RNA sequence: AGUAGAAACAAGGGCCCUG
């Protein structure tokens, strides 16, 4: 309106100048961003000091003038000053004032009709509060804690997105007139945008603040922290008030935020479709991609496309890995050998060929790596740090808490390193039928021995016996492991160390673009395998809710 | 009785009480003599006398690389390097990490150097302008350099870093440069020297090592190349495990613990380990940029022909750097009634009226000296290159030889800048000593010395690293962060939430105990109430704010919903540190107060932009200083005011300019005009506008367009 | 179906994505029309309009418009349901022979 | 990020990415040119349009 | 096609890659750094010695091959011409530290702690400011009853001090805390004793000969000796003060779980124990007086003012018998005065003056800087009166840090809670009260024997240590406390039979003893460290006597 | 509109629908039910002899 | 006078202003 005309007059006056004209004529609009920095540049070393030195003054604050006149804010209300007509040097349209005036505003100032919109602006923090209120605390106890360090998420968030997907969403919810071309994420996620817009429409608000809050509402704060007990964002947000190095405030927090259910459902779906595509023999790749794009699922209220969620999550499972590989989705440098988890710390190597006789004389090729390497390993409630050297398990240390888990981790580690005589001369029990090729698809002896172990516990015991056994020397009694998985014995296994206290999980902010074969075996710029279809449960029946398998 | 607190160190450990020694509960303490001594120590440490003459400046240039002489008291520092050993160590490190490593890192760097905008040079510590010859922030220096470029030949159309670098290069070959001032011009040689010039700052914000009492401040012609080198160095260091520079806190602890486990598992029964706490000396005075140049050339050998030329700039520039002497000497009479002040450029004149020490320290450095500057052809300075030196150091911990294995000896460790930790292993002390001497020698071959006093050793599990002492457990000093338990000094809303967040982080990482956290909370609350001159309502304090507080308090019915800055009490505790008070009281405030606070139309509210806080009337901005009001620093304010007007008008038109960075092929005037016409039509169609008003607006706009296009 | 998510139709549990070409009383923005528009060669003869009058155009017509910031283009209310995935994959497989 | 290929994968099909990658490797040119080529290639594809 | 291209262009422009670099034409396909002439001239000049052109260096580095043998040979050679000493501490013990010699280190803190006498009254909530209390105490007549004499026991310039005291009384009577600029105040406030400037452009060789203008000969501080009055102050600052609540503290919030209950309980115990001491009243005094002085310096510069040295407390709580609900109290220890705190810049200096009250005669060694006067008598019976007077200065930095003197509580609480929780976890049971009432901590020696008391009473020692660290903080103490850790780590190594070693301990002792000058705290702690190593030599090695 | 522990009730309703879909009225996970059943009384117990 | 350190302050700008 008249304001519009005033803006036009100001633009004209400004163009009358020469420098302003040159700068508003040359180049594109992006230069604006640059111009935003050369101006209003001033910092301070110890703001605390200068704040105590300024608030000791009469008028340490600036403020708008017309807003006060329109608000009828007087001066010298009860012999106490609030402001005086002046012009700050920087703004030139602001006037000095005192802190007391703010209280005046809060007490006898202009009131808006409603302000419940705030609860939507800062929904994350009200959610924190509510989650807290729905807790049932418990007794307090003192003891030592095995706090392991690791990378986790501290902010529960639904529909975790990227940044490119968020920047457009803010514009389409607040500044639509200034909106860019419609991106795919919008056309796909229409109802979401409609919801976010229904709330922040026809309201008196500062919009920059809203955009910042939305960024926080869609950011899972990832941190490398010490942790104990279960791992859930609902806990990590207040971990500080659950336990430390010497104390623990017990409390039950299981029935809140319904997060891990979504992840387990996703992984189940991935397993299902992976098996389906494996049923094929020559196009399992395209079959899997079709099954992917021909599928969707519901999240809370909205329906999202599978391929979209898969590229946003970070569940390092041998199922999600394959999918993210088919879709060309980059991922981290994390391995998987059956149920266990692995991560390489250092070392190198290269493939090498060798053979073994299954029964009598039956040559079967099996490969290994010819060098020294170091690996971290994590099984259920058990950690380990070991090294392989030329088809042998050089050393290993463990910091778990269970005997069964310890033994299983040790066995899977020995297998991963092809250590022992079994890889030199397999047992009689195995045969050519159990070898491979359920229907033609071969199987390396590694996973063969894997399933052979999972079959019977006695295979596992024999495998452990394959490792050298000796008499527990003095002093090392505590750092020793028997066959049952006991922290001490009179005779223990060879080249083993135990200790109380998990191992600190390594960290690396790296990404890699890998591929896979027609047999669903991924490769990473080398002959190394990061995932497959033999490392997942065989099969199981489940009834998926709120899903769409729109495929014949 | 006589008292002695140290007696508690007998029946108790030492780590769990080491915090008691740190006097971080009191104020910490705060030239040319320092700089001259530094220059002297730098020359002296190079253990040679060879020199050349620069055809450019015609100045003696001590060459200190592969010219070792004077092999006496080698225990003392030395700044000579043998490139061969450096390249060998680099090759060994690459071999360990695998092939295609350095190439991959330089590729990851080039992936960013190209797309980077030249406006990211505004962020960072102060710089030394080359026109006024003073230390201003980076933004203003960049602005002035761009304006000078434009006034000389033409406006800088560039939009990336590479074009800016090429422009700088060209500007090193010009013959007459212009720039604004109360509009002087200069020649080639003077501008060259004034560009390679470097200044010093006595900030040393952190206490840390009291020896650190200064820091460097290069110009603007050296910032982008330095950024390139730091980027490649970072991409390299992050891959390594024997480095802890970029990471902070839990990361290095986990590194050390895994290292210790690996060590204890590797060594056999006939071996024993040892630890060492090292603190290198003269780090920024022995590292040489010539070795850095050779090393970067060895790295950028298989990559593109572009990176080879960029990385090779900052090294030669630091190989031909000039230093700035500050404030000169002070003269006076006996009674000290009068007092004369003198500058550096004049000290060469009154060199006889000075103490014999200054004379012995100054006359030798009279040929290397030029007007208020010295031609230091080498050495280094603080903060310039940290990551590259860390890489150079880690190359040692990777060393291995046939002799070390013939005796079953090997070392590893972890190093940050001028601070490392060593883990030696052997079968007998006679071999431990030999191993340590070997390590010291290999470090001496690349200028990496070691302080014999601050360094000590012991059996495996007893050492320190960056104020963190290590044993079976981990002792959080807890005094390193004591100053953080203070109000930042931003506004009322924020400081409280920020303090609670800091307390939470301490409780999580630094093992801060509960009762201590509660005490710190109450203390920060008291300091907050005291700083902003505010107190509760139930209190009897008098003053400005409290007056109107007690006046209007009658209108309230539930004080539990009030804020601290408005006579409110504390409702927060350990279990509520991750929740601001504004959120915790929203459900009990009075609708009147609630609405008067959370109103977007406030004459005070300003946004700052981490900012995990709520916005309200209390989120104000402080007054601005006025000392400059008297100084004639006003001419510079003009261009800033112009840019500000332009930006705020553009924003008045486009509200999302700050959130979403603008983009497009249009200029600013074009977009403004089109958008204004669009809004005019949109309103006149339905909204309250007349054809007369629309036509007037259109006429004004076309006239403004004509004037804009006609002015130039 | 629901007014919340007006871009879906549920039949026998299966979901169906309705394109966004026209907007009924419920849909209350240009968001429901964007799948009916597309970019075309710029024509300075066509008029320049807003994002609200964009509904009063005829299928197959051209119109100039302002997008985001510092950018003007020309659109046509004709869609293109095809994507690039297949048009690329197929043409590729026809090259490995 | 961290490489031009990952960037191109943001708005291009990984197939054309791999194609242009193999091509630049054939000509051994600077890998910063992955983008232009992929675009040209994708255009050709969306030209044929079955 | 147009749609695809539009999306791609938007993305690129968003990534700043929409330039010729990534989207070049046929010709502009060769991007290269515009290597000029001067840059090359330099690059070919910064090369190491054996090479003379960047090309040779590039060819030598791109093709460099590893020759381990020459490397090992140079390593051994350098390893022979060095002869790095290694010294196991057990064989090479640590001598004692050699303190300097000379006079004794005198009092340095601005305010008196042990010798301080104060007048008390009851506090009314209405009159709470300083300019008011200083008058309230003035009406009853004791503050005016004072009347020193022209004969001082010790000190200098007594006439100036006397006139200043009279002017202070006059100003107080005028209800205006202001003072005029006379010769006396001008001399005590350093008003005009700022150097005068003399440009060189206006200087000739003749001007220098008239009045010698040599370079200033900095007179670094001079050494001192061990102070014998420090233990007295340390022992006095451990006892109660007949009152509490000396240091203001905020309130305790609600609680919902056992954790917050535990925290509140422990914090209450510690605060109640500490608020009754004497060090506490000094902390509160410093807090409030510095707050007042800072306010004045901010509001009334270029003007000599009058600020009191006071504090607020609360009489202790007896049983329900007698008068319940004990009252509050305003205490006044003396007077303070500032002088034109034109703090143009941080680190500046604004001279204050201190008029304090005492009933104890002085000592020349300790109260060297003060200038005492005999005032008269005062009650309790009647006793003589003294008036300690001196001059000093302050800064923004010191004022701020002194006002933030509540950190000692935090540090002490941290230490104690750590000990208690660590003892409670090893047994998995609540052992806190037991650990506070039972666990013994060494404190000192008496009659050649050791002394001990429970932690509950030893907290005060750590608190005083922290307070002094906050008070006497300087560069000297910084270097000392930074260089003493090595000795403690060696001690720990001795306790655990860890065969420690070192390269050059003598240099460490030298560095330590270098920063011990005219700072009582450093000297005291060094002597105590020597006594520590001595007492431990009865139980450990690695130390010489 | 008015309630105390809405999240528990909501998650429990979802679990109920899930169970009915599975044709079994049972609920395996015991997190919400445990809470809502123990709100009345739940605590530890110390033997008198250990007192 | 004094402060503190290994140099700086003990007001500075134009009769008027200012941290």
């Amino acid at each position: 309106m008249s304001l519009l005309l005033t803006i036009a007059k100001e633009y004209k006056r400004l163009c009358q100048d020469a420098k302003a004209a040159q700068m508003m004529t040359v180049g594109t609009v992006s230069n604006y961003t640059t111009f935003k920095k050369w101006t209003t540049s001033r910092k301070e070393k110890n703001p605390s000091l200068r704040m105590r030195w300024a608030m000791s003054s009469k008028f340490p604050i600036i403020a708008n003038k017309r807003m006060l006149e329109e608000a009828q804010i007087p001066k010298e209300h009860n012999n106490v000053a609030l402001w005086e007509d002046t012009e700050d040097v920087s703004k030139r349209d602001h006037v000095l004032a005192s802190a007391s005036c703010i209280n005046y505003w809060n007490f006898c100032g202009p009131c808006v009709n409603n302000s419940e919109v705030i609860k939507e602006v800062y929904k994350s923090r009200f959610g924190r509060l509510e989650r807290r209120k729905e807790i049932m605390w418990k007794e307090l106890r003192f003891t030592l804690v095995d706090r392991q360090r690791r990378r986790v998420d501290t902010q529960p968030v639904e529909q975790r997105l990227r940044t490119g997907e968020i920047k457009d969403l803010q514009m389409w919810t607040l500044f639509e007139d200034e909106a860019p071309l419609a991106s795919k994420f919008i056309l796909d996620n229409y109802g979401l945008v409609k919801e976010m817009r229904s709330k922040f429409a026809n309201k008196p608000l500062n919009k920059e603040v809203v955009a910042h809050m939305l960024e926080k509402q869609f950011n899972p704060e990832s941190r490398f922290l010490p942790v104990f007990g279960a791992i859930r964002p609902e806990r990590m947000e207040l971990i500080h008030a659950l336990g430390g190095e010497t104390w623990i405030q017990e409390a039950n927090t299981a029935g809140i935020s319904n997060v891990d259910q979504r992840k387990n459902d996703i992984r189940a779906v991935c397993r299902k479709v992976c098996l389906a595509a494996n049923a094929s023999i020559m196009n399992a790749k395209s079959k899997l991609v079709e099954y992917i794009k021909s599928t969707s699922m519901r999240i809370g209220e909205t329906e999202r496309k599978l391929e979209e969620l898969i590229l946003e999550t970070d569940d390092v499972s041998p199922e999600v890995t394959l999918c993210k590989s088919a879709l060309g989705g980059q991922l981290g440098k994390t391995l998987s050998f059956g149920p266990m988890l692995l991560k390489k710390i250092s070392g190198s190597g290269v493939k090498v060929k060798d053979t073994v006789y299954i029964q009598g004389v039956r040559a079967v090729q099996f490969e290994y790596w010819s060098e020294q390497e170091e690996f971290y390993g994590e099984y259920k409630s058990a950690t380990a740090l070991f090294s392989r050297k030329e088809r042998s398990l050089e050393w290993i240390t463990i910091g778990g808490g269970i005997n069964e888990d310890r033994k299983r981790l040790l066995a899977m580690c020995m297998i991963f390193c092809r250590d022992g005589d079994y890889f030199k001369d397999a047992p009689a029990t195995i045969t050519m039928a159990d070898l491979s090729t359920k229907l033609g698809r071969e199987i390396p002896y590694q996973y063969v021995m894997m399933n052979w172990i999972q079959k019977s516990e006695d295979n596992l015991e024999a495998l452990l016996y394959s490792r050298g056994i000796v008499e527990t020397n003095p002093g090392k009694m505590g750092s020793s492991m028997g066959i049952d998985g006991s922290k001490r014995a009179i005779k223990s296994l060879r080249a083993v160390t135990i200790q109380s206290g998990k191992i600190d999980m390594p960290e690396s902010k790296e990404k890699i673009h890998l591929e896979l074969s027609d047999n669903l075996e991924a490769f990473d710029s080398s002959g190394r395998i990061v995932a497959t279809i033999l490392d997942l449960p065989s099969d199981k029946k489940v009834t998926f809710q709120d899903v769409s398998f729109q495929h014949p | 009785m006589e008292i002695n607190p140290y007696l508690m160190f007998l029946n108790n450990d030492v780590t769990s009480l080491i915090s008691t020694t740190y006097p971080y509960t009191g104020p910490p303490p705060m030239s040319t003599k320092y700089t001259l001594e530094t220059i002297k120590r730098t020359y002296d440490y190079s253990r040679t006398s060879v020199e050349k003459t620069s055809k450019v400046f015609n100045i003696p240039r001590r060459k200190f690389c592969n010219c070792l002489e004077d092999k006496d008291e080698l225990v003392k520092p030395t700044g000579n390097v043998d490139i061969s050993s450096l390249l060998g160590l680099a090759e060994m490190m690459e071999k360990r990490m695998g092939e295609g490593f350095f190439k991959h890192c330089v590729m990851e760097a080039e992936t960013e150097i190209l797309k980077m905008h030249f406006s990211r040079l505004t962020e960072g510590r102060q710089t030394y302008d080359w026109t006024s010859e003073r230390n201003m922030p980076a933004a203003t220096a960049l602005q002035l350099t761009v304006d000078a470029i434009k006034e000389t030949e033409g406006p800088f159309k560039g939009t990336t870093m590479l074009e800016y670098c090429n422009k700088m290069i060209e500007m090193l070959d010009w013959k007459e440069i212009k720039f604004k001032k109360v509009i002087d011009s200069i020649k080639h040689d003077e501008f060259l020297i004034r560009a390679l010039t470097i200044n010093t700052m006595a900030k040393d914000g952190e206490r840390g090592k009291l020896q650190r009492r200064a820091i460097a401040t290069p110009g603007m012609i050296v910032r982008p190349f330095s950024k390139i080198v730091e980027t490649v160095a970072q991409k390299i260091c992050e891959k390594l495990k024997e480095s802890g520079l970029p990471v902070g806190g839990n990361e290095k602890k986990a590194k050390l613990k895994t290292t210790v486990t690996s060590l204890n598992a590797r060594m056999n029964s006939d071996q024993f380990a040892v630890n060492i706490t090292g603190d290198n000396s003269k780090w920024n005075e022995c590292q040489q940029p010539e070795a850095y140049l050779a090393l970067l050339a060895y790295i950028t050998k298989d990559s593109s022909d572009l990176m080879k030329d960029l990385c090779s700039v900052a090294p030669v520039l630091f190989c031909n750097k000039f230093v700035k002497l500050g404030q000169g000497i002070r003269l006076s009479n006996k009674r000290k009634t009068k007092e004369v002040i003198i500058k550096a450029e004049k000290m060469g004149k009154y060199k006889n009226l000075m103490r014999e020490e200054y004379k012995n320290l100054f006359e030798p450095l009279e040929k290397y000296i030029q007007k208020d500057v010295c031609f230091l052809p080498g050495g280094m300075l603080m903060g310039m290159f940290n990551m590259l030196s860390t890489v150079l150091g880690v190359s040692t911990l990777c060393y291995m030889d046939e002799e070390l294995k013939a005796k079953g000896c090997f070392w590893t460790g972890l190093q940050s800048s001028d601070d490392f930790v060593l883990f030696a292993v052997a079968s007998n002390w006679s071999n431990i000593h030999w191993t340590i001497r070997r390590f010291n020698a290999v470090c001496k071959l690349i200028g990496i010395n070691m302080s014999l006093e601050k360094s000590y050793g012991s059996l495996p599990e007893l050492f320190e690293f960056t104020s963190m002492f290590f044993d079976g457990e981990f002792v959080s000093n807890l005094a390193m962060e004591l100053p953080a338990f203070t109000t930042a000094g931003v506004n009322e809303g924020v400081d409280f939430t920020a303090a609670m967040s800091i307390i939470k982080t301490n409780m999580i990482n630094n093992s801060l105990s509960p009762s201590t956290a509660l005490m710190a909370l109450r203390i920060c609350l008291q300091e907050f109430r005291a700083t902003y001159r505010v107190h509760p309502w139930d209190s009897r304090v008098k003053g400005g704010r409290m007056k109107i507080i007690n006046e209007f308090i009658k209108t309230i019915e539930n004080k539990d919903g009030l804020l601290i800055a408005d006579g409110g009490k504390l409702m927060n505790n350990i279990s509520t540190l991750h929740i601001p008070e504004e959120v915790l009281k929203f459900e009990k405030m009075d609708e009147q107060y609630r609405n008067r606070v959370f109103n977007p139309k406030n004459p005070f509210t300003n946004f700052d932009k981490e900012n995990e806080a709520v916005v309200s009337t209390h989120s104000f901005r402080t007054r601005a200083n006025r000392t400059l009001l008297n100084t004639d620093m006003r001419a510079m304010m003009a261009e800033e005011k112009r840019y500000q007007m332009v930006c705020d008008m553009f924003k008045s038109v486009f509200e999302s300019a700050d959130i979403n960075p603008p983009i497009g092929a249009m200029s600013i005037g074009e977009a403004i005009e089109e958008k204004l016409l669009e809004r005019a039509k949109m309103k006149r169609d339905i909204g309250a506008i007349e054809d007369s008003e629309y036509e007037e607006i259109k006429d004004i706009i076309r006239d403004a367009k004509k004037a804009r296009l006609e002015s130039r | 179906w629901s007014k919340a998510d007006s871009s879906k139709i549920y039949c026998h549990g299966i979901a169906i994505r309705v394109p966004l070409v026209v907007g009924d009383e419920h849909m209350d923005t240009s968001l429901a029309l964007l799948e009916g528009f597309s970019v075309c060669e710029n024509d300075p003869r066509a008029p320049m309009v807003t994002r609200q009058d964009l509904i009063d155009v005829g299928f197959g017509q051209k119109v100039r418009l302002f997008v985001g910031q510092g950018s003007v283009r020309t659109f046509k209310r004709t869609a293109s349901q095809r994507a690039a995935s297949s048009d690329v994959n197929k043409n590729v497989k026809k090259i490995k022979m | 990020s961290k490489t031009f290929a990952e960037i191109a994968e943001a708005f291009l099909e990984p197939e054309a990415v791999r194609i242009a990658k193999e091509a630049v490797e054939e000509y051994g040119d600077h890998e910063r040119k992955i983008i232009q080529i992929g675009i040209h290639f994708q255009v050709c594809c969306m030209f044929c349009d079955e | 096609i147009f749609s695809f291209l539009a999306t791609a262009a938007d993305f690129l422009r968003k990534e700043n890659m929409f330039n010729e670099i990534f989207l070049p034409d046929n010709e502009e396909t060769i991007i290269e750094m515009k290597k000029g002439k001067t840059f090359l001239e330099l690059r070919d000049e910064s090369v190491p010695l054996p090479f003379q052109t960047y090309e040779q260096m590039k060819d030598y580095c791109e093709k460099f091959k590893g020759n381990p043998r020459e490397l090992a040979s140079k390593v051994s050679q350098m390893q022979s011409n060095i002869k790095l000493p290694i010294k196991h501490y057990e064989q090479n013990k640590f001598r004692q530290i050699r303190l300097p010699k000379g006079p004794m280190a005198p009092y340095t803190h601005k305010f008196l702690m042990e010798e301080a006498w104060m007048f008390t009254k009851i506090s009314d909530p209405e009159r709470s400011r300083a300019g008011e209390i200083l008058i309230d105490f003035f009406k009853k007549g004791n503050l005016s009853a004072i009347r020193p004499k022209d004969k001082p026991l010790q000190g200098k310039y007594p006439i100036h001090y006397k006139n200043l005291w009279n002017q202070i009384k006059a100003a107080i009577a005028d209800r205006t805390m202001v003072i005029n600029e006379n010769d006396h105040s001008e001399f005590l406030g350093g008003i005009g004793r700022a150097s005068k400037k003399i440009p060189e452009i206006s200087l000739t060789q003749d001007v220098i000969t008239t009045e010698g203008l040599k370079q200033s000969e900095n007179k670094l501080p001079e050494p001192r000796s061990f102070p014998r009055w420090f233990n007295a102050e340390w022992m006095w600052a451990i006892k109660d003060s007949d009152l509490t609540g000396w240091v203001p503290m905020a309130e305790y919030p609600p609680a919902d779980n056992e954790l917050e209950d535990y925290a509140e309980h422990l914090n209450k115990t510690m605060e109640g124990v500490l608020q009754g001491t004497n060090c506490a009243r000094e902390m509160g005094k410093c807090i409030l007086t510095v707050g007042a002085l800072m306010t004045e310096c901010r509001l009334f510069p270029g003007k000599i003012k009058v600020v009191p040295i006071y504090a607020r407390s609360k009489e202790r709580k007896s049983m329900q018998e007698g008068l319940p609900v004990p009252s509050e109290m305003d205490c006044l220890f003396g007077i303070c005065v500032k002088s034109k705190s034109h703090l143009n810049k941080d680190d500046g200096m604004y001279t204050i003056i201190t008029f304090e009250f005492s009933i104890r005669e002085p000592n020349l060694e300790k109260h060297q800087k003060y200038t005492v006067f005999e005032a008269g008598h005062t009650t309790v019976r009647e006793v003589p009166l003294y008036l300690y007077c001196r001059t000093t200065a302050l800064s923004k930095i010191k004022n701020d840090w002194l006002s933030k003197a509540r950190r000692c509580f935090i540090t002490t609480m941290d230490t104690v809670e750590t000990i208690c929780l660590r003892e409670s976890a090893k047994a998995e049971e609540n052992l806190v009260e037991k650990t506070l009432n039972e666990k013994q901590m060494w404190i000192g020696k008496k009659n050649g024997e050791l002394i001990a008391q429970p932690l509950r009473e030893a907290l005060r020692v750590q608190l005083v240590q922290q307070f002094y660290f906050c008070i006497y903080n300087d560069s000297q103490l910084e270097g000392f406390c930074n260089e003493q850790k090595k000795i403690l780590m060696a001690l720990e190594g001795d306790k655990k039979n860890k065969s420690s070693f070192g390269f050059n301990p003598e240099g460490l002792l030298e560095k330590i003893e270098e920063c011990l000058i005219n700072n009582p705290m450093c000297l005291f702690m060094a002597q105590r460290l020597n006594e520590l190593v001595i007492e431990a030599s009865k139980r450990g090695a690695k130390f010489f006597k």
